[PDB]
This record gives structure tokens, C-alpha cells and sequence, in this order.
């Protein structure tokens, strides 16, 4: 029965180390990698971790008995030491259903990772993966859209679309942002951007960026008959703010708008997302911050547990790195993620850092995007890494082609349709994508000034050895 | 100021020390998974804890498991902790002696 | 004159890196603490980090000949290596008052911490304080009401306040929860609280709960003749969900609710901080999530940071930890950010963290919370350490009091009185606690119960050395 | 385990028996120096050595100069050893385990 | 299969490797920080980098500040990947050689 | 420092190497057993030793077993030798410096 | 196109007409109607992309005479504060008084962005 109260400090795994607990397929699992304090058993610290990220705390209290505490009680099921390594272990958790609110990736986070990466006793914490279960991802919306309706939506088929976040970040007047997207949409490019911190500012306003980019959008959607978005950016101090702005996007008719989900929040977020559904507004996100985050296997949270999180809050696009370019991702990693934000079941596979099997039950998928420090040399790979459903982006390496702005459109929108055309024909971009770039390159001066700049170290080394 | 002699001192008293902390520390951790054995642990070191390597011994003959254990976190802490020790010590004295002359002179 | 474009790759130290700048008094300033890639000298990192947050990107743009660069970089003006620490730096940036968006920690953050990293030349980077310039701080609204007209609100006056967290965290009803909650007020505390996780579940939706706990409030206050609070925790999915939820505890006439500011957001905290202003409901922010960017101090953001930016987003009470409890907290960097959250002029001091003199221009103060595995045995080293204006919790600390809850509570009550008595008489908190509460222990039954079991590993060891 | 609260009850114990060692030099420094003195030291202190901190505080209310003494002894037997008991401890811990596990286990 | 001899080459090789990194590092350093001395060292090594000790004693005779930026990254970039190396080329080839065999056999 | 993208480039020309060190070791072992096809290998190899992987899948096209005899050698010398390769380029490099700082700086 | 009104309702009901039209620009006599209802507009034709010129109606009532009043240019920055996109600042030549040195002071201080004590 209620098995009497006994008050006092007890240990946690008394009541949370279960090691014979089989999950159930409405449970919540959470992979933590972790280093107990010197004197704390393995056990323990799971044991911890699970307490005070379900229903306990320090001390024993009388209430446990006024509810069934086996019924809501996170459940350490399982530890395993990380093989090569002192002192490191995964802990596997299960939570039950009910201790989740409803659509919310806001609760969700405030459970798993609230308060237990700070505990004494644990030396660092890092959330690896999270399996939602199927029950709790029916409660989120999603995407907005999600890859298949977005290409409907642009006419955009049979190969990646092609972005550029303008620069310099932040300087520009409004009219000469609108000046630096008209030239680099007339170029070729499917996309521009505002850049993560282009929010509202001295230098330029909201209201008038957005009324220039809208300009700058016609005039060159008129003159190459393709459908041109640029990534407005609503980010902002309040929810009002966000919704406003959002709002005139709407009223100019533009088709995409970004927000930056992590500097502004989930719970931001996921009122933006529910409206660009109801508004037909698609959804850039950016993933400002993650860094901060996700960088250190110590400690933190990987980025792949933070896409599941904004594939269910809702996004459109997501930045998945580059593997490539001037900031970090690893290869095997970034595969794995982009088939969880991808795909709708993903298996386990610890090569590719996916702990659990992942179903999605046909929530849209989301487009990842691949940008930061690439430039036409790099083309290849990222059609080999991503495939065709990716937005390929080029901020430094449009608006920095020798030449200048037009000529450095030019370059990446002749790049990019070589690529779309050597795809359909069948030419594989990885292997060929060098080559596929150096034909064009033959008859579009301009892109071959490009290539020129930004090849880039080769090697090349020496033969002697000689009979 | 026989400092050989001294360090030896201050080294086996804090050994004993450390082994009394993995004490409290599995004790704690039996008070949460196995409540009886936290009570027979309490009521059995209760008076035993001047020197570590003689509980220890104790500790051997009624439960080697136990032990093990507190050999075990005795081992853990020192690893952890011992490093840091020098400076808290000196620093500790520096300012406790030089908050006494404060008080007082 | 614009200088003549030249594309191609430059080294960012050659614009970003001014070591002769002398920061201006409307500059924000940054503290990084950096390593380096191997290869990568320090001022070029340092440079880098300057450029990614403000204006550069890593090729040279024509566009930036639009504009005045001068005016808008930023600009890495001091680094100085990490004494006794191989390849570890602190790089000082300054931004011009220009890059920020009034009245938005969201635009301020995506600046300083949005890209730089993730960058590859870098191998670990941490935020470790930022100067908010005056003319920043003034263009936000702050706490709502702040630590003086929150005493003359509560007419809580010569000590500390005490609350509670309500447990099991998670598991109880609605009823079930507002009768522990009773328990607890009716027994001396003045405040008690949802956990952070409790939001709208299952098992107990949250307007049953706001129902319940309001009735609990009404009589422990009749009863009492206190002042009695319950923060009723409003953080939700979305910010209509949020809104709602605070507009009916405002309803129900309650004079506190809480948010969790890092799980939901800068963004919807802004907007609830601006609503409780409006609508005199007392705030309460929970940090949770805190430690997943705080606790490594090769990596993150530094607390003090994220403590300065909920002082400006806003709230009323903000957890600043406890030192002695069962979280992490460094004594000395506690003091620091204390006085960052409650004073108006903090003088810089390494030795305490605070790397700027930071000025607040009459913003009112946040009272920090301590809270998280703390009981009576600690009570006069938490007097000592946060003095008067401070809130003090004890969830298992109340509610796991051996002989069960309303016992829990009047020892928890009879120890608050005694502790605020003595210090109105006079007596030192930090030196005479323990002494206060052995008093009061000997005509408290239920204090002596708790006093005897949360006392904790004594030591005591011995006298030989005879003649 | 909660490190910093062990290594804060750790130092504390070091600094109160790195007082009772001090005490025992300026005692035998006495003996040669000022045998009443040390008399008068001896029966001072017996029983007193309990917290060092508090014991210091009381022989400065009464002989303030002599608490200097011991204050300055204290700090300097802490600035000579202090830095080789971390190696001490740990290594001492691992072979007193060492032996016991290999007898038992 | 003379296995001293082929490790002795394959690590000058790399060395010499190693060296021709650290200058495409200073020379995208120069890029930003000095144009006009990027310019000069790009010119100066094209055509001197197949032995990396030649090359820096070549480049000390006209720029020492340049030669010894050089010898401070080759040293730095072998610190953080050498490590890495053995697994990256033994698990390389392994990889290389099957995927050859999968392609053709 | 792009570290991950220099160690890749470091990894492929060490791979390309020890696939010129293994093209050298089947030459001399053919050089014994099979004086012919040492000719044949000997002439077709001059030149083509650029890209290691590449020069196999060509050499795979005209002989599926020669190229086999390359493809294991080059994964010999590399489960033998790539443990020692780190220690040798770091103190290597940190050699061969500071044997140029010493004389010019 | 004065939108200029008895009540806040009614300059708000025209500016939001005017806004409906299509209309690039309006004007607001900031002094007669006061800093109260212009600052209101002033923040409203930021939302709206409205232009907003400033007559300065009244302002010789108090600025004329040097020795009683408030100077022109105390109200000038003031209104470059509330808020306004064209502000009236005199001809210097015209049928309205306008001292040179004051007026070439003045609009530096409705211009610039750092204007020395002179």
C-alpha cells in the first residue's frame, strides 16, 4: 500500500535504478553521457539524473504516498560505460507519457534538461537523443509546410535551392539591402536572407527593409521568370513585436520569413509556426546560439536532440551545417541528423550518433540547410552530403565575387543551374561536381574568376626514387 | 619542526580523514537503496572512525562488501580532491591567521 | 575614400583587431575566454570572434564600401592570456551602441554568442561578461516592480522570505497539491511554489491547479494574518497559451506567478515581464536549463551573463543559487553576480568575477532565490551569505519534515521567525545561526526533528601526544 | 560525494591538526627556551585542541603574543609540506588498499 | 618491407607536409592582416615546398619573422592532429583498399 | 586552422605515400620473384603516382591482382608503422626548430 | 494632409484614411495640438510607413522675444525626440523673423548627429 513514510535522505537509486524496466512504447527515452563526482557510484548518479528530472528531490517527502509514484517515476534502465574512456557513461532513461504537457517542446526541455546538469554530484552532462514517442509527437503541429508542400508551393524541383545571407551583417541601410537582393536574385540564386542579428536597428529599421526587399523581390522575379523569396527576419524583443512584423510579411505577400528559435525561444517559436500555417507564410530558421549548446561532447546537448526539438516546434528549414565549410560539423553526426529532420523513421545507429529508432508518423519533414564559409569548389560534396532536398547557401561567397555584386551573382546563379541541369542529366555531383563547375567555368568568365579565388591549400608534393 | 616526521602525520590523519568522508558518502547512498544496512553501517562504525585503517579491517571481517566500497570512495575522493588541498590549506591559514590579528591586535 | 574593392580572402585581424581603441562609454564590451585551434594565433582569433558578431564574414564583400565600416565593427581591442592556463585567452570586444535593437536581450544575445562558437579556428569559447552600456540599459523596462516595491507590496519587512517547492514534482492532483500548499503557508512560510516542470499536464491540468492553490492561499493567509504567495508557474507552449494562463491568475487575484525564462524564452519572458508591470502581478524566474550553458568554464556563457540579461528582459525574484545546497555554486562568483542583480553600481573585480564596472541607472533590483537542497542546518550561512534581501526555499526541506507535512511546515516556520527575530535584534545571522536555531529547537519539537535528521557527516577524530 | 563541501571539511581538519603540530613545536621550542612557559602551555591547551580556529582566538584573550606563535608556526609547517600531501595521500590510499585487496580479494 | 627506413621517410614526408600547411595558415593570415606580405610570401614559395626544412632556411634568410610565424604553426597543427593521424590512415586505407574491391571485384 | 580539414589532407597524402612505399616494396619483391612483371610495374607506375586511389582503380583496370598485391602492402606498412609516426613529426618539428631558433634567434 | 484634430480619435481616424489613399505624407501642428497627441503619431507613421511633417503653429508665441519664452531650438530637438520628418525652421530672408547665426545653429541641431557647444 502506501508503504509507510519514513522521513530522511535516502539513496536515489533505491527508487529510480531499474535496470530490469522495459520501455514502453508511449515512454519518452533520453540518452545522458556523464562523469560522476570521485565517490559516486555509476548507478547513483543515473539514478539522480532520473530523480530530478521526473518526480524527486534530496529528502524524502510524505506526498509520494498520496500518488503512485511507479506510474509517473523516471526510470534509469540502463548504464553502460563509453568504451576508451575513464569515468564516462551512458545512462538510459524512460519517462512516462504523462509527465508532458501536450505540444509542448518548452515542458519537455524543463523536465530533461531543467535542473539536473548542475548537480554537485555529476562532473558534466550531455543529452546525446531523445525517442519521442508517437503518441506525444501526434500533440505537435510540425513544420509549417515541410519539403514536398514548400516545393509545390515555389515550383522549385529537381535539385537544391540556392540562398545568400547579405552582407556586411549589419551596416546596411535599408535601400542598399533591397540594392544587394535584387542583384543577387536576378543572378540565379533562389533565396536571400537578412543575417541572424539584422532584427531592428539604428542603421536600419524593420518596416523599411521589409518594403525595399519586397521591391527588389519583383523586379527580379519579373526578369527571370523564377519564383524569388528572401528569409525576412521577425525575430524580436517581444511575442508582439514578432507577430507584427510577421504580420507585414504577410501583407507584402512575401512567401518566407526566419526566426532565430533558440535567442528567441521555443515558446516564440511555436506561436510562429502555428501561425505561418495559418497564414501560408513559410519558416526559416535559424539556429543562432546552438553553439553555445551543442559544441562540447562533455557537456550539454547535442544539435541532434535540438532539431528533433524544432521539427516538432515547427520550422521549415533548419541550418544543418556544412561539414565543409568555416564552422564545425561532423560528417557522420550531421548524416544522422539530416535523416532525423528528414525522414519519417529513422533506426538506431550509434555510427551515425542516432541512439534510438525514430518515427515521425508523417510529420513533414525539414529542409536542411547547408551555409557558412562555402564557396563553388565546395559544390560538389554538398549535392554529394545533402541531395537534392537541401538550401544550399552563399553569403561570402556571392557577394565577395573580384568583380563585385552583379558578377558575383552571376558566378553562384550559373553555378547552381550547371548543377541542377548535370543532376537531371544524371551526372553524379559528387564524383563530378569539380568537373561539372569547370565546364561552366569555361564559358562564364565570372564564375571562373570565382573558382580562381576561392579553390583553397594544394597540393601538390613530388618522384625520385630511381633504378 | 621535524618536517619528514610531520608530513607523515598530517598524511595518515588525512587518509583517515578521507576514509571516514567515504563513510558518510556510502552511508548516504545505503540510506537511499538499502535502509536496514544504512542502520547496521551507523550503528556499527559509531566510535570506530579515529584511525581509517583499523575501521577499514573492522569493516572486512563482518562485511567485505562494504568494505570494498568505502575503499573504493576513499580512493575516488583523494583522486578527485587531493590536488587542491595544498593551496586551500596554506591560503586557509594565511587568512584565518590574518583574520585573528584583525579581530584582536 | 571607400577604399577600392579588392575580393579575396583577408585576415580578419587586419580590420577587427585594434588594440589601440579605447572603448567608448555607449560601447557594449565583451569578456571572451578563448583556445585556439593549433596554428591559430590569438589575435586573429580574437579578431575572428570580433568580426563573426558583428559585421565580417570570411571573404571580403564590396558592400561593405556602402557604409562606414569604422562606425559599425566590432572591435577586438585587448587579449590577455589565462595566468598559469596553456592556449587559453581573454579577448575584450567592444560593439558600437548602433548593432543592438532597443529593448531586446533576443537581438543582443544572437550577436555576441549567434555564430562565433561553432567556429572551427576555435576550439572552445566562453561569454564570460558583458558591459551593458547606460544608454542600453535605459531602453528597457527591467524587473516589473523590483526588490523595494515588492516588500512594501507584501509588507514583508527585516529578514528574508521564505518559500517552497511542492513535491513530488510531478504526480499529484490539483487538490492534492493546493492541500500541501495550505499545509506549508499556514505553518510560517510566505511563499510556496509550482515546480519548474509543472505546467499543464496529465495528471493535473493548470487551471484546476491555479483553482485549488488559490483557496490554499485564502485560508493559510486567514488564518495566519501574513501575507502569503504561491507562484503559479504560467510557462507554456505557445504565447497565447502563456498569456492566458497569467491573465487568470491575475484573476484570481494572485500576487505572483513564475516563468522559466531560458525554456520559453527571452522573447515570451519579455512579454510576460511587460504584462506584469502592467497588471501588478509579481515575477518569479526559474533558470532552469541554466546549467546546460553555465557550469564548464572552457564553454558557454558565464551565469553572471545570463543574470544581467534577465534583469533587463525582467523579472522580480531570479534563482541565484544556494553554495551550500545540492547544485553547483561558487561562493565567490556568487557574491559577484548577487550584487550584479541587486545593486546599481558593481565596481569590476576579477576576484569576484566581475570583469566591467557595470551601472543599472536606478533599474530596480532582483532578489535572488536561494533554493535546491538546502534545511535548517544551513540557515545561518545562507543569512550570512545573502543577507536580507533574499528569498530562502525548502522543498524537501519543508515537506520531508519525519513526522510528516503540517510538522514539516512548523519547523520550517518556527525556524524563519527565529532567524528574523534575532536579526532585528541584532544578532549576527552568518556567526550566531546554528546558535538561533538550537534555541529554538528547544521548544520546538518538530524543529528539533528536522534540526537532528538534515544535520550532514560529523566529525569528530581526536589527543594522544602525552609528555 | 559533494567535493567542495569535503574538500572544504578536509582543509579545515588539515588547518586544526596542522595547529595541534605547531603548538607541539613552539611546546618543545619552550621546553629549551621557557620551561614555565611551556608548563603553562601544556596545561593550557589539553583538551582545547578541538577547532583551531577557536582554540586561537581563546589564547589570544589570553596571552596574545604566544597565539602569534603558534600562528606563525601553523603557517609555516603549512608553506613546507603541504604541497606533498596530495601525492601522499592518494598513493598512501592506494597501496593501503592495494594490500588489503590482495589478502581478501 | 624496411620498416625504420619507411617510418623515417614517411615522417619527413610528413614534416614537410605539415610545413606547407602552416604557410597556407600564415598566408590566409597575411590575406587579411598584411596584403602586400601575403603577396611577397606567395610569390617567394611557389616551386619551395617539397622539402619543409629547405624551405623555412630559404625564408630565414629573407624574412626570419615570417620563417619563425611558420615554425610556430607547423608546430602547433602537429600538437593538435598528430594524435589523430594513425587511426585516420590505417582505417583510410582499409576503407580505400575495400571500397576498391567492392567497385571492381 | 581548419584542423579536422588539414588532418583529412594529412591522411590522404600519408595514404598516398605509404601506397608509393608499398608500389616500392612489390617492386623490389617482383625484383626477385618476377623480373618481367617488376618491368612492366616499374614503367607503368612512373609518373602515375600522384593520387594513391586513383593510381589503384587505373592499376585495377589492368591488372586486378597486382593492384591487390599494393593493396595489402600499403595496409602492412601502415598497421606497422602509423603508432610511431605522431612522436616522430612532433618531436621532429620540435627538433628541427630548435635547431634554427638556436642559431638565428 | 493636416491631420490635425480636437480629439486623439479624430486624428487618428484621419491619418488612418489618409494611410487608406495610399498617401506618402501627412502634417501635424505639433504645438496646438501638443506633444501628448504628436508623439502618439509620430509612432504610429513609424507602423504605417506614413511621412510626417511638422508645422510649428504657435511657436512665435513663445520664442520671439529673447528676453521670456523658450528659444526655437529647445523646441526643435524636442520635436526631433517626440518624433517628425520635415520640421518648419524659418527662411532667415522671408516675411518671418529668423536670426542667421541662431538658424544655421539650430539646423545643425535638427540634422546632425554630434553638434559642438557654439
Amino acid at each position: 500500500s502506501a508503504a509507510g513514510y519514513k522521513a530522511g535522505v535516502k539513496d536515489y537509486k533505491l527508487t529510480y535504478y531499474t535496470p530490469d524496466y522495459t520501455p514502453k512504447d508511449t515512454d519518452l527515452l533520453a540518452a545522458f553521457r556523464f562523469s560522476p563526482q570521485p565517490g559516486v557510484p555509476a548507478d547513483e548518479a543515473g539514478a539522480a539524473i532520473a530523480a530530478e528530472s521526473s518526480t524527486g528531490t534530496w529528502t524524502t517527502v510524505w506526498t509520494d504516498l498520496l500518488t503512485d509514484m511507479d506510474r509517473y517515476k523516471g526510470k534509469c534502465y540502463h548504464i553502460e560505460p563509453v568504451q576508451g574512456e575513464e569515468n564516462s557513461y551512458f545512462a538510459f532513461i524512460a519517462y512516462p507519457l504523462d509527465l508532458f504537457e501536450e505540444g509542448s517542446v518548452t515542458n519537455i526541455l524543463t523536465s530533461i534538461v531543467g535542473n539536473v546538469f548542475g548537480f554537485k554530484a555529476i562532473r558534466s552532462l550531455r543529452l546525446e537523443d531523445i525517442r519521442f514517442p508517437v503518441a506525444l509527437v501526434k500533440t505537435f503541429q510540425g513544420p509549417p509546410h515541410g519539403i514536398q508542400v514548400e516545393r509545390d508551393l515555389l515550383n522549385k524541383y529537381g535539385r537544391p535551392m540556392l540562398g545568400c545571407t547579405i552582407k556586411p551583417k549589419l551596416g546596411l541601410s535599408a535601400k542598399n539591402y533591397g540594392r544587394a537582393v535584387y542583384e543577387c536574385l536576378r543572378g540565379g540564386l533562389d533565396f536571400t536572407k537578412d543575417d541572424e542579428n539584422i532584427n531592428s536597428q539604428p542603421f536600419q529599421r524593420w518596416r523599411d527593409r521589409f518594403l525595399f526587399v519586397a521591391d527588389a523581390i519583383h523586379k527580379s522575379q519579373a526578369e527571370t521568370g523564377e519564383i524569388k523569396g528572401h528569409y525576412l527576419n521577425v525575430t524580436a524583443p517581444t511575442c508582439e513585436e514578432m507577430m507584427k512584423r510577421a504580420e507585414f510579411a504577410k501583407e507584402l505577400g512575401m512567401p518566407i520569413i526566419m526566426h532565430d528559435f533558440l535567442t528567441a525561444g521555443f515558446t516564440a517559436n511555436t506561436t510562429l509556426a502555428k501561425w505561418c500555417r495559418d497564414n501560408g507564410v513559410l519558416l526559416h530558421i535559424h539556429r543562432a546560439m546552438h553553439a553555445v549548446i551543442d559544441r562540447q561532447r562533455n557537456h550539454g546537448i547535442h544539435f541532434r536532440v535540438l532539431a528533433k526539438c524544432l521539427r516538432l516546434s515547427g520550422g521549415d528549414h533548419l541550418h544543418s551545417g556544412t561539414v565543409v565549410g568555416k564552422l564545425e560539423g561532423d560528417k557522420a553526426s550531421t548524416l544522422g541528423f539530416v535523416d532525423l529532420m528528414r525522414e519519417d523513421h529513422i533506426e538506431a545507429d550509434r555510427s551515425r550518433g542516432v541512439f534510438f529508432t525514430q518515427d515521425w508518423a508523417s510529420m513533414p519533414g525539414v529542409l536542411p540547410v547547408a551555409s557558412g564559409g562555402i564557396h563553388v569548389w565546395h559544390m560538389p560534396a554538398l549535392v554529394e552530403i545533402f541531395g537534392d532536398d537541401s538550401v544550399l547557401q552563399f553569403g561570402g561567397g556571392t557577394l565577395g565575387h573580384p568583380w563585385g555584386n552583379a558578377p558575383g551573382a552571376t558566378a553562384n546563379r550559373v553555378a547552381l543551374e550547371a548543377c541542377v541541369q548535370a543532376r537531371n542529366e544524371g551526372r553524379d555531383l559528387y564524383r563530378e561536381g569539380g568537373d561539372i563547375l569547370r565546364e561552366a567555368g569555361k564559358w562564364s568568365p565570372e564564375l571562373a574568376a570565382a573558382l580562381d579565388l576561392w579553390k583553397e591549400i594544394k597540393f601538390e608534393f613530388e618522384t625520385m626514387d630511381k633504378l | 619542526m621535524n618536517l619528514k616526521q610531520i608530513a607523515k602525520d598530517t598524511a595518515k590523519t588525512l587518509q583517515s580523514y578521507l576514509t571516514y568522508q567515504a563513510l558518510r558518502t556510502v552511508l548516504a547512498q545505503l540510506g537511499e537503496t538499502n535502509p536496514p544496512l544504512a542502520l547496521w553501517l551507523h550503528n556499527f562504525s559509531a566510535g570506530k572512525v579515529q584511525d581509517g585503517e583499523k575501521y577499514i579491517e573492522e569493516l572486512f571481517l563482518e562485511k567485505p562488501d562494504l568494505a570494498l566500497r568505502i575503499m573504493t570512495v576513499r580512493e575516488h575522493i583523494a583522486e578527485e580532491i587531493a590536488e587542491f588541498l595544498p593551496e586551500m590549506v596554506v591560503t586557509g591559514i594565511q587568512q584565518a591567521n590574518m583574520e585573528k590579528r584583525r579581530q584582536h591586535l
